[PDB]
């Protein structure tokens, strides 16, 4: 794993500095040397207004201290893991990302974080010689890559009998499947299949049904997903199950302008042949409510191909192909539903349907009686033991109800499509003892200006995120244990435990999403009334920041993880639904279309927020059992210019990755722990006196040197085998 | 659960009692705050193996019980049996631990400390309950009715009340505590079901006239021309077949005790109508704050379950009112329950936390905490 010859180490073996010297004038400029950053001297301080002499281009310019660091020995020229710099000052972390990527190394370490950043273009560096390399290596003995991240998590099930799971996160495309498959592929070899093929073909199918196109990306999923990997009790792959959380159902629904809906809707209107069209009854994109907004097409992209693409893997995951025309069927009907509009009836309307044309043609492809569905559409009927009570519903509730069926029927049949994945997939005769949680969820999602479906998603990333900072203050202190450290500082999840209760807080003052509940359940509630409980609740949230005079009548910021979001709300209470009708859900067991029935083969409300608050519950729980080990992923550049980086980019992507803020927490620890013999032959040149590099006393000897350089007790910390070192000491 | 509140409800009343918990959609359980006793006790050839029946136990052996009446105005007069109806409730219906989740009672406008004395001592004694939250009744219904401001009208058997909702609160002087509800107009049935010739001589009588009432009586909008139209013995007269073996035919009297209702002198008395006692509740308010209470003007209950009555109040609203101010009835698609319901609402809030009373709190200040706590 260490030789640049072959092209398997390539892109792998650090080549770089190597000048080998303990004196820092010898290893760094004798002058105050400092989302690129220019070398620079400090030349006077006026305050943050600090001029410096950009001696990168010999411009001597005032520039603010925000961007201005001490700018690390050369020697740290690309290192292995950016915790390894002197001080951690993200100017050098950034340029060490910059330089490694360019150089080819596009793994990283970072702290805990196995940073890998998209090339663009296979890299040789995952062959199976670098599997060997790998096997039974520890970690710091070879390169960064997902393999050693892979043989730690293995040899963690097999030696230290601990169940693991991959927290890997970030951007989509940025690796995404690839880095799973390197997982998978480290111990398909180490840890011995067929079945996967499947799912391999799964993933696209799933992106049909689960991918999104937005502002900063357009093959998103927008839900989170695991692979439970099985193992034989002796450390061997013997299957896997996936599943997925937060399903962001209002998509299927509604889109925003440079957004589109799950992709499905638009390969079956586009790709759907004319015989197809009649079958399901398919009209044009202007003639749905679903899916209304110009932006319907992908520059020099093509549905038609994506459409049929989908099929030929469901037909390869044995989809029959009336199931995938009956799959086909619920599609439409889903945008069918969403022409179904009701009565303009003056009291909260029983409603009204003078043309239920819109209703027919759902349950034409349903196979359901159009009248018993409008009828308890209307009012709800709602069984309490041995009575039933007709809840009659408003007009409004009642157009909720049908966006409501629309977004249950594509969970459904996602789900349903989910499962017929790991029928395929899981196989049964399996010893499943322990496994491997490979989670693949994207990161932070930060635009302009945030909805609801960003809250949830962000809020969803610091609950992942504390499970992190825990975590990794465990880890820490675990280093601390085995050494003689007493620093037992603070559970740094706390700084995401406010902010997460913000969102999550029920009872008690309510947070944000809970004055969300609690408006949609006041029938005059609006979305000004929701600001204005923001505006009297935010008196007790810490993490929460009122907006100015002037945007506070709508538009407010939360301080969140990845930088402050300014959320807008000017629409929540109508994302926030969910009146699901189970007298349609039992229409729907009772469909003449079979398919229909065995979706709904058994059998209120609530509110989208509290069911991803469960939903959420249940990944978190279940990571939480587990072993988080940490990999993120980067777009460097979206040109997709293989070898370019942009430090904007990925500055952006390592706070909503948590690496600049993981950084953070290294900086409130000690980075720079130095091995007592180690210390005394960094120190020697550094004022050695009578304790040259080698001495007697282990301890004490690195003691004196200590006292010779006169540190400051606050800033380390006398161990066993190491001296703990605060960050620039 | 266990560790955590969740909320419970419970809206008694001489009427009917609704059992159900905190973001409940309609009620678990419903039964009279009704308690009979056997006339002969001990062993029978028929009867239910207790001597002492509770809500529709009570109202499934009215041929053998004696039919005692806990709650009679919303008043307690056997507080012993009120812990037999909150046993059922709690215990047999919902079947929950008092001691353990929060509870919630309703209360009628204008009650007496005496009862409030009696079912808070009762709940952080005999049912020890972490924290229990008093709440009115009629101000209930407006929350379910899904207004925060405006007339609040409850009129059912028991009691008629109105309390009027605006900045502040109403007074013990603009809230409307009504002696002329349905069980006036059950008695008037009786009456006037004895003119075509029926007797209602006991308790279990006198409930069957009550429960005749409901599926019968008619709001008219005009009575002389329907008294006139409605004499059609055959078309427009309808019975009501009573499940034991009694079928009581009414013809036009459908509409002759709701007339009591708007106009005591159909009765014998100069009493003021139910839309005059509100007339004079709501001129207690500014014109300001009046002309919000008429658009509005929030109304449920058993009186407002039946056919006619929202042309009909709406009439007379419009008659005693200023027609330069907005006037407009609401009238809930559900104004049977909207009491309970507004408890349901208010106990899932957060804000119930901030209105309930603990039993420490109790055990500390005695029953003098519910005045303590609010008025
Ligand atoms: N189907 C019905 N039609 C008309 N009135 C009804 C019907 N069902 C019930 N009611 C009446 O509605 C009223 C129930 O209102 P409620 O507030 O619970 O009563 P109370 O407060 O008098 O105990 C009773 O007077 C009952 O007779
Ligand atoms: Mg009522």
């Amino acid at each position: 794993s260490q030789k640049p010859l072959s092209d398997d180490e390539k892109f792998l073996f650090v080549d770089k500095n190597f000048v080998n010297n303990p004196l820092a004038q010898a290893d760094w400029s004798a002058k105050k040397l400092v989302h690129g950053f220019e070398a620079a001297s400090i030349k006077e301080e006026k305050g943050d207004e600090v001029t410096v002499e950009l001696q990168e281009n010999g411009k001597k310019v005032t520039l603010s201290k925000d961007d201005i660091q001490k700018m690390n020995p050369p020697k740290f020229s690309k290192v292995e893991d950016m915790a390894e710099l002197t001080c951690l000052n993200e100017a050098s972390v950034l340029h060490n990302l910059r330089e490694r990527y360019f150089s080819g190394l596009i793994y990283t370490y970072s702290g805990l974080f196995c940073v890998v950043i998209n090339p663009y273009k296979q890299l040789p560096i995952y062959s199976e010689k670098i599997i060997d390399m790998y096997k039974g290596k520890k970690r710091h003995e070879m390169p960064p890559h997902i393999y050693a991240i892979a043989d730690t998590a293995y040899r963690s099930m097999l030696q230290d009998r601990e169940d693991q799971s991959i927290l890997c996160t970030g951007e989509s495309g940025a690796g995404k499947t690839e880095n799973t498959k390197k997982v998978i592929q480290y111990l398909a070899v180490v840890a011995s299949g067929e079945l996967e093929k499947q799912l391999l073909q799964a993933n696209p199918i799933l992106e049909a049904f689960g991918n999104a196109k937005t502002v900063k990306n357009d093959n998103s999923s927008r839900f989170g997903k695991f692979i439970r990997i099985n193992f034989d009790v002796t450390g061997y792959i013997v299957g896997a199950n996936i599943e997925t959380y937060l399903l962001e159902k209002s998509r299927a629904i509604r889109q925003a302008k440079d957004e589109r809906t799950f992709h499905i809707f638009y390969y079956l209107i586009a790709g759907a042949s004319e015989q197809m069209r009649n079958d399901l009854l398919l009209e044009g994109f202007n003639n749905y409510t679903f899916l209304s907004n110009g932006h319907v097409p992908i520059p020099a992209q093509q549905d038609d191909e994506m459409f049929q693409e989908t099929l030929e893997a469901m037909t390869i995951m044995g989809f029959t192909e009336e199931e995938q025309t009956s799959i086909l069927r619920v599609v439409s009907s889903v945008l069918q539903l969403g022409n179904i509009v009701f009565k303009k009836e003056r009291n909260t309307d029983q409603a009204s349907m003078p043309d239920n044309t819109a209703a027919q043609k759902v349950c034409h492809l349903m196979g359901i009686n159009v009248t018993d569905f409008t009828r308890s559409i209307l009012t709800p009927r709602i069984k309490v033991g041995r009575d039933v009570v007709q809840k009659a519903q408003t007009k409004e509730q009642a157009d909720f109800a049908i966006e409501a069926l629309a977004k249950a029927k594509f969970e459904r049949l996602f789900r349903w499509i989910l499962t017929r994945v790991n029928k395929a997939l899981d196989k049964t005769k399996r010893q499943g003892a322990s496994f491997l949680g490979i989670l693949d969820i994207a990161g932070f999602e930060i635009f302009e200006i945030n909805s609801f479906e960003q809250l949830c998603i962000n809020y969803t990333n610091e609950k992942l995120q504390q499970l992190f900072n825990h975590t990794m203050f465990i880890l820490e202190q675990e280093e601390y244990q085995r050494e003689g450290i007493e620093w037992n500082f603070i559970d740094f999840g706390l700084d995401l435990q406010p902010c997460i209760e913000l969102i999550e807080r029920p009872t008690n003052p309510p947070g944000v999403l809970a004055l969300l509940d609690e408006e949609c359940w006041f029938p005059k509630a609006t979305d000004t009334s929701f600001v204005e409980k923001l505006i009297q609740e935010q008196g007790n949230h810490a993490k929460f920041q009122k907006s100015k005079q002037l945007k506070d009548k709508t538009e407010f910021c939360i301080l969140h993880y990845a930088g402050k979001v300014t959320y807008n709300a000017s629409a929540w209470l109508t994302k926030n639904m969910d009146p699901l009708n189970d007298n349609v859900t039992s229409l729907l067991n009772q469909s003449s279309d079979k398919f229909v029935a065995d979706l709904w083969k058994d059998v209120m409300f609530r509110t989208v927020g509290q069911l991803y608050k469960e939903q959420l519950t249940k990944l978190m729980t279940t990571l939480r059992n587990t072993n988080p080990n940490f990999v993120r992923c980067i777009i460097p550049n979206h040109e997709k210019r293989a070898g370019k980086l942009d430090a904007h980019l990925v500055l952006e992507q390592l706070r909503c990755n948590g690496v600049l803020e993981g950084i953070r927490i290294c900086r409130q620890g000690f980075p720079n722990r130095i091995v007592f013999q180690e210390f005394r032959q960094r120190y020697e040149i550094l004022a050695a006196n009578a304790i040259p590099k080698g001495f007697m006393d282990g301890k004490q000897a690195c003691i004196l040197m200590i006292k010779a350089l006169e540190l400051d007790p606050n800033l380390y910390r006398i161990g066993q085998s190491k001296i703990f070192f605060r960050t620039g000491v | 659960d266990e560790d955590e509140t969740t909320a419970l409800v419970c809206d008694n009343g001489s009427g009917l009692v609704k059992a159900g918990f905190a973001g409940d959609d309609a009620p678990r359980a419903v039964f009279p705050s009704i308690v009979g006793r056997p006339r002969h006790q001990g062993v029978m050839v028929g009867m239910g193996q207790k001597d002492s029946y509770v809500g529709d136990e009570a109202q499934s052996k009215r041929g053998i019980l004696t039919l005692k009446y806990p709650i009679e105005h919303g008043i307690i007069t056997n507080w012993d049996d009120m812990e037999k109806i909150w046993h059922h409730t709690f215990y047999n219906e919902l079947r929950v631990a008092p001691e353990e989740h929060p509870t919630l009672l309703t209360e009628a406008p204008l009650n007496p400390k005496a009862n409030r004395e009696k079912m808070t001592q009762i709940m952080f004694e005999t049912f020890n309950v972490p924290a229990m939250y008093v709440a009115i009744q009629a101000v209930l219904s407006l929350y379910a009715s899904g207004r925060t401001t405006g007339i609040v009208l409850d009129s059912g058997d028991g009691v008629t009340h109105n309390v009027p909702i605006y900045e502040g609160y109403a007074l013990p002087h603009a809230i409307m505590r009504l002696d002329l509800a349905g069980r006036d107009l059950t008695d008037y049935l009786m009456k006037i079901l004895t003119e075509r010739g029926y007797s209602f001589v006991t308790t279990a009588e006198r409930e069957i006239v009550r429960d005749i009432k409901e599926k019968l009586c008619y709001v008219a909008l005009d009575f002389e021309n329907e008294m006139a139209t409605a004499a059609s013995s055959s078309s427009l007269e309808k019975s009501y077949e009573l499940p034991d073996g009694q079928v009581i035919t009414i013809g036009n009297e459908r509409f002759r005790c709701p007339e009591t209702l708007f106009q005591p002198s159909f009765i014998g008395m100069e009493s003021a109508g139910i839309h005059e006692t509100t007339y004079n509740s709501i001129m207690k308010c500014d014109i300001d704050i009046r002309k919000d209470l008429y658009a509005n003007n929030v109304m449920s209950g058993g009186t407002t379950m039946y056919p006619g009555i929202a042309d009909r109040m709406q009439k007379e609203i419009t008659a005693l009112a200023p027609s330069t101010m907005k006037i407009k009835i609401i009238a809930p698609p559900e104004r049977k329950y909207s009491v309970w319901i507004g408890g349901s609402i208010l106990a899932s809030l957060s804000t119930f936390q901030q209105m309930w009373i603990t039993k420490q709190e109790y055990d500390e200040a005695g029953p003098s905490i519910v005045h303590r706590k609010c008025f």
